[PDB]
RNA sequence: UUUUU
RNA sequence: UUUUUUUUUUU
RNA sequence: AAAAAA
RNA sequence: AAAAA
RNA sequence: AAAAAAA
RNA sequence: UUUUUUU
RNA sequence: UUUUUUUU
RNA sequence: AAAAAAA
RNA sequence: UUUU
RNA sequence: UUUUUUUUU
RNA sequence: AAAAAA
RNA sequence: AAAAAAA
RNA sequence: AAAAAAAAA
RNA sequence: AAAAAAAA
């Protein structure tokens, strides 16, 4: 365009919103214990480290999980994901394993539109099982 | 439409009298605008030094 | 569409960023006096009321102004905008006047691409002149 | 020539068949207009029970699926000020933190704004629930809610 | 091919030992005269439907048929009132029988926005009929 | 595009001009008394507030006028313009009235090409008549 | 747009129903293998509440695939062999796959032709598994009935 | 904080330049990660007109493999920088990071 | 850089210029400098294309 | 249109 | 200048 | 189809 | 190919 | 045909 | 723009 | 249509 | 929206 | 032709 | 068209 | 894509 | 496509 | 590069 | 390409 400022022939005052929505992918890690499932809290999404500490609710669209640390000796990494909902928890175990011992095990699930309601910090996203002691997560969600 | 207020603008692009401008709301103004220019001026240099 | 959850065949851990950028239009008000210009500070854009208390810098693109209060008796509202830049303040006075006494006065200006650098809270966006006691501002910027 | 016939002047017979599927209390899509009192600087929660009323022919419903909410300022603003109005959607699964604001460019003109609820968040709401919070410098705000009574 | 062949398998794929499964569950309910009966969602979880491993389900459409003969001199009818946790409905989708020896049928479809999960403690709908039994067929998605 | 400086293979010295012409749209106000015409002076265009104080002559092309203040009680704003020329003043009264008491009154007149000559500060642009005490003027002219 | 309320269905005669239908699945489970010994994979491993399949007594196997679940012995690469078994006759094939990287699993599978796709009950054996790894993961595409 | 002065060196033939316009910065882990860990590397772009807060992170899916990530500088922020300036911050679990900075020396 | 031009005729001027890229087109106040000029002549003529704001 | 195979 | 539901003749 | 005119 | 303005 | 709306 | 297996 | 083949 | 590809 |  | 999420060569 | 305008 | 490079 | 944000002026 | 069973 040009190299200097230009005048804008603005009109009536527009419809504004100082606190709009924001769809993101939030990377955060959780600690897992052997043979024990861990419920992922929705309050982990709301944080000043994610610029989302101003939000209180969020609509999760999909979850993706990776094994964050190495597996036990002689084993390949695995990670499972069981979806949870306030209207009814699921029993699916979307499991992903690694074909190389040094490689992360990954898996993810998608939430259908009919199940995309809001969730507050007290709620839970899903359960994470793994032979590794830490699991990285990248959740695609809509903050509102 | 209607009938005329006789501002004789001959052939549009060739009027010899003042013609009324149907102005509307007050526009956007700027008494001190920008100006793209090519400024000619001279500077003095010495043999062997920069300026 | 669907009615239940679906499995996502995820792969390697992607490139993530917990603190991305955000293109916004920030609406806020400033107090202006008669015949004196007010330097709008960039620090007004960073606040918890705009979900931008985590940003320290921002790239302003265009600025718009609206007279937020009624003009003095027998007068029409007007508002001036003088763009300010750290490399060199301008002298333009983009002015918009109200043709109706009961109607706002609107004006705005666009920053060229060559002048779109970051500005911190100490910096100023523009000077606002108005015969009205307050001015509404909607600043289209990019928080980073 | 002889094939002109869609304007009947007398009663005609209807060759009906088996008994059809009936529903004496069906659904209804509506646009309910009503007003609420608003205080300065204080947010008013709009109750869903305001939709179930005999003044709207909706006193027979107990639940409703709200689709969109629009708001207009009903009274004049304070002196020297232009009217404004804000809306904050509320949900039983989790309230929202958006404040859709629409101001008035003319002091004598209403301030209007509205929001649309996505399909994934269009569930039923009973009278005890709330639709949204309303803020305005005016002491009364008018609402029009496009909703599906069921 | 009349013999076994070799499959050149690659890396270990994503697996799920407990998938969702979409079903149409048939079952019966007992109805009294003049009284409305609430259909529990827990009936959808049973070893007779292979679904005793599920705890939740997304209902999509409900269909009802009268299972026994109607009272004397009457024709069979059946009504369905949908129920939701976010708010019960007041509709009464009714179907009547044009033959005394023939069933009565009616059904309703749950829209996409209202297709959330339900557990065993919840209820699907209210059923009214002049017959002492009703046969239900619910198209739902277990998970 | 380019991200560094590039050489310009210049040739002979070109024809220059440090004080060129300038086509402008000068906004300024004048005071108007009731029932009295005000001869708008040309010298109002030459000012440091318009960046045109370096000029001594200007070629006026069109004149536009708005009412800057509110009309008397029970009246609608009006404004008149009578084009003035050193070779012979005119007798036209290009009048514009407002249809809303709260709205300005606007009118203008275009100068024909045959009557576009230079004018100095002592000259006058036009006579202005209005029931309002001030008139906002925007004059499209050519500074030389 | 989409419908936002409940809508009436004009149902007719009572249809044909089936409360216990079939299910085409891909069942993942693991088996333990010793060195130099073949382990007969039982069909009964497919019937379990961990697979939502404890209501099925028979199943028609279509294809088998295997992966090494644990690391191989030192200095060796992982391998795994599969030997199809049928009640009408055991095969003698040993479909083998080897890993080209010591850290990577070895994989192989075999498909059952439609003529040999009969049912198998819990007391039957799907195949034999040989490997130098002490555990093998199995994914069996089968049709429960 | 990665100093811009690391770009002006005789090892790059650039000891004759004093200012440079940086276009894109990409980084790779140069050493192995701690035990039981996968490599990662973060980059926070820095500017003299306003430092940023983005943490462009890239992680390695294999413990024996590098972790890489980069960020591009928009045309409106491509100004010169001298040795006293810093390009960006670097965070990682590895003790060294290899950077390949695409820039224009002037 | 030292964008240099040399006159092939002793009686003719020596000319040379440089264009500033868009990414470097910010404002400069009176206290700032444009460029360094070197020459064997005692005076150099400049024609600067710029935008005043 | 209205009444009829 | 462009739609979801209550019945509804006719191509 | 008014009043002026390559 | 039939009727009733 | 009847109920939001849209310039 | 390949298609084939129960609601 | 069963086992070996031929330029990512 | 569930089985084996999606080129 | 040199680069990532 | 741009900023972040998901798709597909 | 500067500043003016049937 | 940007910069450096030959008529 | 899904939303939010200037407009082809 | 491949012995075997076929095949206007
Ligand atoms: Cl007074
Ligand atoms: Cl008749
Ligand atoms: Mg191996
Ligand atoms: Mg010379």
């Amino acid at each position: 365009n040009s190299n200097v400022v230009t005048m804008i022939r603005a009109g009536s005052y527009p419809k504004v919103n100082p606190t709009p929505t924001w769809v993101r992918a939030i990377p955060f890690e959780v600690s897992v214990q052997s043979g024990i499932a861990f419920k992922v809290p929705v309050g982990s999404l709301f944080s000043a480290n994610f610029r989302t500490d101003s939000f209180t609710s969020v609509t999760v669209m999909s979850v993706r999980a990776w094994t964050q640390l190495t597996p036990p000796v002689n084993e390949y990494s695995f990670v499972r994901l069981k979806p949870l909902f306030k209207t009814g928890d699921s029993t699916e175990e979307f499991e992903g394993r690694a074909s190389n011992i040094n490689t992360r095990a990954s898996v993810g699930y998608r939430i259908p539109t009919n199940l995309r309601q809001n969730t507050v910090a007290a709620d839970n996203v899903c359960e994470v099982r793994s032979n590794c002691r830490q699991v990285a997560l990248v959740i695609s969600c809509c903050f509102n | 439409r209607g009938k005329v207020k006789p501002n004789r603008k001959s052939t549009g692009d060739n009027s010899n009298v003042v013609t009324m401008i149907r102005a509307g709301s007050y526009p956007k103004v700027n008494p001190t605008p920008t100006w793209v220019r090519a400024i000619p001026f001279e500077v003095s240099v010495q043999s062997g030094i920069a300026f």
